[PDB]
């Protein structure tokens, strides 16, 4: 008719409508970010920001680069239907307390890490609180073998990169707490998704760049499966 | 004491559960025996939706049956024209992640749910031309799930928060919180009575809520698994529940207990979404293998197969009159089924 | 010497039309597969790839029997049909630019036909202004450019700028590969050997023929090219295989 | 002819 | 919690005291709606296109 | 009815043996990877162990990795968790998170404060 | 909702109507141009529609008239190069939107006193007495989709007219209850159930089959 003339010409137009915003949906690199209700998952909010609602969008453009980052905060602690919402995104950024002892962490990213739909999904892994952590196995108060006995039998890799400065003994916890989230990440997923652990504190500036300088390697390597290069 | 009373929930829940025994003296599966089946299905792909940006995780149709809602996870609502694949009101969302539409028997109303703890209602029969807000339901402590429009100003809105809440519209507070779940609530339906309705939850337990007394009326344990996908027989007298078990089940009103098993030892995968084409002779359970199997629900067998998705079915409904299915998925498009 | 070569042209050009008509088929029925870009650019070069082998036997069909009207048009549908094999391939290393060099901002509205009016569009337009200026460009054993400043120019100048671009490129994604498998977390030859042939890096086998077995490096690899696209893109993926069964 | 027409570098 | 119990078993004592009718009279309701359905169904006979408004 | 009696605990000295059991009900047990999660007071729950639907994939916590066991009879329909010796501090009620989804290798929410599929608690008390 | 045009005034026989439009999107709406002649029934002009996509005239004005929006600024102008004695008409536009269950053409702009296919032939020139207006056309306005497109229009003596009924499946939102319209291709019938005070206007029909006769209409 003319109407669904008329009607396939606005549906058209709803389509010119749907591609202006697949050009900032698909130029546009989504990450969820998720803790423990104890890691530094508020700060990072608050630091790149400035460089009820159950969902916070942060839009920070890195790079000429934008990426919207969606804090979960006033949601139960039920996880497994909502994190079903985020394996189109490009990243989880998982940030856990590396202080505070942590392997509640470890079955939270046994479940990200294993979930059967985000098990395409490569996260990127942030070992927040490294002062913490530097304050505390430095201290002696608190000991990583008594909640962990391969610490005790753990030792530092020769891949491991200390900062200058860093005491050996903060290296060798803060590489043994990435090296208990690799435990599970070189276990399911091998190529197919591919964690990206590094550390992290409250004050470093550097965190926006380190979250464009993964999600880079994260879209390449979905590009390279395109390919099956990987 | 909590343990006294608890105790007494236990022996209670026991007796429920030997007064559902009692009443099933034959079960669905043995009484229809002499029915013929349907026969291989070769229901095929008639329209698809292609335009969702993100993977389609809900849709609903609508009372007119030519227009469906459906919600992406991109930040877009689409209603679209089946008739003639048209994309009616795509607008811009304040989530980018809602979970949920509904379509307003009427017409006029979407309910755009999701993470953002909000229900936001958006009327699309307007003098204006942007599906502008109605107002944003907030005041749920956790995702919306699932939505149902009771009237124009009148909706019940899963929550993933243990509480369904059927709201006011016309005043954006909620007219009833329906708290019995000891889960998260994925899934809802109202029946042909209306004042009627039953929801799924993460705790293997689907129950059957009034919406005028405004509390549950009935608790239906019968799954072991996470109920993504509940609809009502369209009498309004019984419900199918579908879940991540890979095993569906039917239950009754008119009973407290299950009449069916859905669940091909081939299927390990679960199912997310149900719906009925006026009559149960025909179930379809989007299941996680990326296709959807149709179940004969009067003889538990899998009379078709809908493998159109190179993703999940997050979201299969039929229309009012029965006409089409629309399976909408995790690889951004709906598939129209006949 | 010449007849031997000529051999794997002919039965290596048969088995690839053969192994890419049915890719062809089973990447355009099969919606599934083109869901991604690399996918659907994919498809389009296993055309050109197609209707180049396709047409560049055909223009030895014709090159027993030939007619004036009919050799300039094989030669330039030979010629259309290597360039848009060329910048198809020149594209490939262009969209492995914007997914793995310029690695964000990868979204361009209707990027498979905003391709399609490249990989197509600029060897049109380029065969054309060789016409515009001489038709006699293409004619006379078999039917190629005979103008070797033409040849030049328009296949191996272009030729070379879609190998400086691919090996360009090439050498990106195996140091990527290198850089990712020298990322070792707590301590395939398939893909980076159909890469080869998918980017057209044999496809400069001719610059070290510039030798006798060189020649036959590059006319065995090049008849073969999609039928090394078809087993190591169509026959090793797993979805395509899912789709077949 | 061979395929070595195409690109025939010398030629 | 103690609050969650009490709510639990006062909307669980009403659970067992509603009528249920057993499913050889309640689920005959369901062969009662179907074959009152079958030929208003438009899914399970293959509904050609003169009065199919899908293709 | 997805249920799951624990069976245990009560007044041991530490360093006790204690077998653990649950008996589970209304699901398929070979189907479902299967968690036993602590609540200590003064805390949140606190996962204690993972296995798989078979006896292959098999995880403990840092503080039981040495001296915990867990057995599993599918047959029988029943979860196992065999203590060797007990620390002072898992003084807690150990709750049988079940997992959320069959034939996953994921165990999302069994460490929620209210979760589903967990049991009505058994106080192991050292 | 409003609609505004200050294009009409005096004009020498042989200007733009920018129509600026309020309480809207206007990008998503097919916008029409409608004169009716001073005592005679509105007769159809143009319409542009949403996104400025396709364009039809009234196969009478195309040689000469053109017509354009402005988004970003939210207006439309209607340039109109020849005015022939035809054209000493007051110009209205209707606002219009185009899918399923829509209304089209229900709100109209106040008015510009200009001076310088299908047939709609109404069945009359010109209380509480339950009329049926009645309106012929020239082939069947019953299409393959299901949908007989035909919209009903009542115009008080002074002020631009409004929808009454859209495709005879749904009523408009400003009309009440009382119109009902029915058909069967060629003949077409309004009824009021309840004929009211203020109620008294001029009744107009068209169609969408093809472009969109009105017809003279009947007075009350």
């Amino acid at each position: 008719s003319a109407e669904d003339k008329a009607a396939v010409e606005r549906s058209k137009m709803i389509e010119k409508q749907l591609q202006k915003d697949k050009q900032v949906y698909r130029a546009t690199h989504r990450l969820l970010l998720l803790g423990a209700d104890n890691s530094g998952k508020s700060t990072i909010v608050k630091q790149m920001r400035i460089y009820t609602s159950g969902i916070f969008e942060t839009k920070f453009q890195v790079d000429k680069v934008n990426f919207h980052m969606f804090d979960v905060g006033a949601q139960r602690d039920e996880r497994r239907k909502w994190i079903q919402c985020f394996n189109d995104v490009t990243a989880i950024i998982f940030v856990v307390d590396s202080s505070d002892y942590l392997q509640e962490a470890l079955n939270d990213f046994k479940s990200i890490w294993n979930n059967r739909w985000l098990r395409t999904i490569s996260v990127i892994l942030f070992l927040n609180k490294q002062d913490l952590l530097a304050e505390k196995v430095l201290a002696g108060k608190s000991k990583i073998e008594d909640y962990f006995p391969e610490f005790a039998r753990y030792t530092t890799p020769e891949d491991a990169t200390p900062e200058p400065g860093e005491d050996p003994r903060v290296t060798r916890a803060k590489y043994f707490i990435r090296d208990e989230f690799l435990r599970i990440s070189t276990a399911s997923g091998d190529g197919r998704h591919y964690c990206y652990p590094h550390f992290t504190c409250s004050v470093d500036t550097e965190n926006a760049r380190r979250i464009f300088n993964d999600c880079r390697d994260i879209i390449q390597r979905m590009h390279l499966r395109q390919y099956e290069l990987l | 004491e909590l343990d006294q009373l608890r105790q007494e929930a236990e022996q209670l829940k026991n007796q429920i559960r030997d007064a559902r025994k009692a009443c099933a003296d034959a079960t669905l599966s043995q009484i229809t025996n002499n029915i013929d089946p349907v026969g291989r299905i070769q229901m095929r792909t008639r329209r698809t939706l292609r335009g969702h940006l993100a993977k389609i995780y809900a849709m609903h149709w609508g009372t007119d049956s030519r227009l469906l809602v459906s919600a992406s996870q991109d930040g877009k609502l689409i209603i679209w024209d089946s008739y003639t694949t048209n994309k009616v009101h795509a607008i811009p969302l304040r989530s980018s992640w809602v979970m949920t539409c509904a379509y307003a028997p009427s017409g006029n109303y979407v309910a755009c749910g999701g993470l953002d703890n909000i229900c936001s209602i958006y009327n699309l029969k307007t003098r204006e031309g942007n599906v502008r807000v109605s107002r944003e339901l907030a005041g749920h402590t956790g995702y919306l799930s699932c939505c149902r429009f009771l009237d124009d100003n009148q909706i019940v809105t899963s929550s993933g928060d243990t509480t369904c809440a059927l709201w006011d519209i016309e005043t954006g507070q909620q007219t009833t919180t329906f708290t019995g779940h000891t889960g998260d609530v994925m899934s809802l339906s109202l029946a042909p009575d209306t004042r009627l309705f039953v929801s799924g939850a993460c705790d293997a337990s689907a129950k059957l809520w009034d919406v005028r007394e405004g509390m549950c009326r009935q608790t239906f344990t019968g799954h072991e698994s996470d109920i993504n996908a509940i609809c009502f027989f369209p009498n309004g007298n019984a419900f199918a529940t579908g879940s991540d078990d890979a095993t569906c089940r039917l239950f009754d009103l008119r009973a407290d207990q299950e009449l069916m098993t859905y669940s091909h030892d081939n299927i390990i995968c679960g199912i997310t979404s149900v719906s009925f084409s006026k009559s149960g002779r025909l179930l379809l359970a989007g299941y996680d293998d990326f296709n959807c199997n149709v179940w004969d629900a009067l003889k538990a067998d899998r009379a078709g197969v809908l493998a159109g998705h190179d993703n999940r079915v997050s979201c299969l409904g039929v229309t009012d009159d029965g006409m089409a299915v629309a399976t909408g998925s995790w690889d951004s498009f709906l598939k129209i089924w006949n | 010497q010449m007849m031997a070569l000529t051999f794997i042209t002919y039965i290596g050009c048969g088995l690839s039309s053969i192994f890419l008509s049915v890719t062809l088929v089973t990447y355009i029925a099969f919606e599934k597969i083109r869901r991604d870009y690399p996918s659907k650019i994919l498809i389009q070069l296993c055309a050109a790839l197609l209707l180049l082998n396709l047409i560049f036997l055909l223009d030895s069909w014709i090159a027993l029997y030939n007619t004036r009207g009919f050799c300039i048009a094989v030669a330039v549908f030979l010629h259309y049909f290597l360039l848009v094999s060329f910048t198809w391939m020149g594209l490939e290393a262009f969209h492995m630019y914007l997914a793995l060099v310029k690695v964000f901002n990868t979204y361009i509205r209707k990027y498979i036909l905003k391709f399609c009016i490249v990989g197509w569009g600029i060897p049109a337009v380029v065969v054309s202004i060789v016409l515009t200026i001489s038709p006699d460009n293409y004619g006379i054993d078999f039917c190629w450019i005979n103008s070797n400043v033409v040849f030049y120019i328009t296949v191996v100048g272009y030729f070379c700028v879609i190998f400086l671009l691919n090996v360009s490129m090439f050498i990106v994604v195996l140091v990527q590969l290198c850089r990712i498998k020298k990322k070792k977390q707590l301590g395939d030859l398939r893909s980076i050997a159909g890469l080869t042939f998918l980017l057209g890096i044999t496809w400069g086998f001719a610059f070290f023929a510039w030798n006798v077995t060189f020649m036959y490096l590059f006319a065995i690899f090049n008849t073969l090219q999609g039928f090394f696209i078809f087993i190591f893109y169509c026959a090793a993926k797993e979805n395509v295989r899912k789709q077949w069964r | 002819i061979s395929f070595g027409i195409l690109l025939d570098l010398s030629r | 919690s103690i609050a969650q119990a009490r709510k639990l078993v006062e909307q669980l004592k009403m659970e067992a005291n509603i009528d249920r009718i057993k499913v050889s009279k309640a689920a005959a309701d369901l062969m009662a709606y179907c074959e009152a359905h079958a030929k208003e169904d438009p899914l399970l006979t293959p509904v050609p296109a003169s009065e199919n408004p899908f293709r | 009815q997805v249920q799951l009696q624990e069976s245990g605990g009560g007044l041991v000295q530490p360093g006790g043996s204690l077998r653990l059991s649950c008996a589970a009900s209304g699901f398929t047990f070979s189907n479902y990877k299967m968690n036993w999660v602590r609540q200590a007071p003064g805390k949140g729950l606190e996962w204690v162990s993972d296995i798989s639907q078979s006896g292959a994939s098999i995880s403990y916590t840092g503080s039981v990795k040495g001296r915990f066991t867990i057995s599993r009879d599918n047959a029988k329909n029943t979860l196992y968790l065999q203590m060797n010796s007990l620390k002072p501090e898992d003084t807690a009620v150990y709750y049988c998170a079940r997992c959320p989804a069959p034939f996953t290798r994921d165990c999302f929410d069994v460490t929620s404060t209210t979760y589903a599929y967990r049991g009505q608690g058994t106080q192991v008390t050292v | 909702v409003q609609l505004v045009e200050s294009g009409g005034g005096l004009v020498q026989p042989g200007r733009k109507l920018s129509c600026s439009a309020s309480g809207f999107a206007f990008s998503s709406f097919g916008m029409h141009w409608v004169r009716q002649a001073p005592e005679k029934g509105l007769e159809w002009v143009a319409y542009i529609s949403s996104g400025s996509g396709t364009i039809y005239y009234a196969d009478t004005v195309k040689g000469r008239f053109t017509i354009s929006r402005d988004d970003p600024k939210n207006t439309l102008f209607l340039q109109m190069t020849s005015l022939r004695s035809e054209d000493t008409a007051m110009y209205y536009c209707v606002r219009s939107i185009y899918y399923y269950g829509s209304s089209p053409f229900d709100f109209w702009g106040q008015g510009t006193t200009l001076t310088v296919d299908i047939v709609m032939t109404q069945a009359t020139s010109s209380p509480g007495e339950s009329v049926s207006i009645s309106c012929r056309s020239s082939k069947s306005l019953l299409h393959s989709n299901g949908n007989t497109y035909l919209y009903w229009f009542l115009q008080r003596p002074g002020q631009s007219p409004q929808l009454l009924i859209y495709r005879m499946s749904n009523l408009a939102s400003g009309v009440p209850d009382r119109f009902s319209g029915s058909g069967s291709g060629t003949a077409f019938t309004l009824t009021i159930s309840r004929l009211e005070a203020e109620d008294v206007g001029v009744y107009y029909c068209m169609q969408h089959l093809e472009y969109l006769t009105f017809g003279a209409g009947t007075k009350l």
